[PDB]
């Protein structure tokens, strides 16, 4: 499993 | 002794060459074991070593779906960064992400990772405490601010502390 | 998938309130609690990412995350008329998508 | 969030009508969504968007089309209104993590 979708820059 | 897992996602947009190219590669200890390429005829996450072939089809399915989502994230943030740095549009740029986790001999987390680099230069990175952030320049200062506000640190930490470590183990037993 | 076992709940004004929430989700759980007042959209009450398993929210609301029990139950020590509404438990299914529970209607007397 | 505004709040459509619900958000968020709730119960995702130019089908995208012309605008389109679509539609925006919803748009389809 990968890191979750990231936050907006 | 300690072990580690590390993922590198990189998006590269090129002069009027359509949508950016997205790639993601994973490393266990220091061996590549999984990879994804948007330049592929059939974009999909695939095993780079035999012992990873022992993962169900469901595994490769969602892993691949995450990648497709990530492709969009980069596509969008590459643009927001053009603004931040006030650059052109047809220009050629790169945005990459690197996350991962090292574990100690007791298999429990040793260090978490989540960081971004734009055009080759550092942008923002989760510090060792998994609580604070380091912002390269002023543009990154903007991100830091909203990420401090939205509690991004806790968001990533959640993964780094458990899900990651757990899987690094799944893989370490697999070979 | 998140589950709110009780469709309706009734409490005496002034009493404590507890809304249960169970989650079945393999990945990293990102849990939230939303309240929906009549003719309105859902509003964030509280959320839990990592760290203190007990999170605090607006309006004297709090919830506790339990990896073991696989729950994220909500609680308010003293409810008022204002709190009558529909409460939603939600887990970030694949982030950034959000999966809502069937909701629970709270009626205070 | 007062930043998320839907239009209109109440709409009645005739069967077959092409309906377009509009959402606007000044949160500067990349992600926007369209849910529907029709029993005061669970809200279900119809379509979402990772940012301008993105359009992703949700769990029940059938009969729906979406459009993300810009950063703050995400519109849901019912190509041909059908009573199965009468429900309350909610729009939301989010920059990762928390989702912020609009007031809602109650849409009924008269035959």
């Amino acid at each position: 499993q990968l890191s979750p979708f990231p936050f907006d820059l | 002794g300690p072990h580690s897992m590390r993922y590198y996602e990189t998006a590269t947009s090129r002069r009027g060459l359509g949508e950016p190219r997205y790639t993601s590669v994973g490393y266990v200890d220091d061996k590549e074991f999984v990879r994804f390429d948007s330049d592929a005829e059939n974009p999909r996450y695939e095993p780079q070593v035999p012992w990873m072939e022992q993962e169900g089809p469901e595994y490769w399915e969602r892993i691949t779906q995450v990648a497709k989502g990530q492709e969009q994230w980069f596509r969008v943030n590459l643009r927001t960064l053009l603004g931040y740095y006030n650059q052109s549009a047809g220009g050629t740029h790169t945005l990459q992400r690197m996350y991962g986790c090292d574990v100690g001999s007791d298999g429990r987390l040793l260090r978490g990772y989540e960081q971004f680099a734009y055009d080759g230069c550092d942008y923002i990175a989760l510090n060792e405490d998994l609580r604070t952030w380091t912002a390269a320049d002023m543009a990154a200062q903007i991100t830091r601010r909203k990420w401090e506000q939205a509690g991004a640190a806790e968001y990533y930490r959640a993964y780094l502390e458990g899900e990651c470590v757990e899987w690094l183990h799944r893989y370490l037993k697999n070979g | 998938s998140v589950t709110q076992p009780d469709a309706r709940v009734t409490v005496s004004e002034g009493a404590s309130l507890q809304l249960r929430c169970k989650y079945s989700y393999s990945a990293t759980p990102y849990l939230f609690w939303y309240v929906q007042y009549p003719r309105q959209g859902p509003q964030l009450l509280l959320k839990y990412y990592s760290g203190d398993p007990v999170v605090q929210g607006v309006n004297g609301f709090e919830a506790e995350f339990s990896k073991s029990n696989s729950s994220f139950h909500l609680r308010k020590a003293s409810v008022h008329r204002s709190d009558s509404a529909v409460y939603f438990c939600a887990v970030s299914d694949p982030p950034p998508l959000l999966t809502f529970g069937s909701g629970t209607k709270v009626i205070v007397l | 969030e007062a930043a998320v505004t839907q239009s209109p709040r109440n709409k009645v459509a005739v069967t077959g009508e092409k309906v377009t619900l509009s959402c606007n958000q000044t949160n500067n968020h990349n992600n926007m969504y369209w849910y529907r709730q029709d029993t005061g119960h669970e809200l279900r995702l119809i379509y979402y968007s990772y940012g301008a130019g993105s359009t992703e089908k949700g769990d029940i995208p059938d009969g729906y089309k979406a459009s993300r012309p810009s950063q703050e605008n995400f519109s849901l389109t019912l190509e041909s209104a059908t009573p199965s679509q009468t429900s309350v539609y909610f729009c939301a925006s989010g920059g990762g993590g928390t989702l912020y919803f609009g007031a809602g748009t109650r849409l009924s389809v008269l035959s």
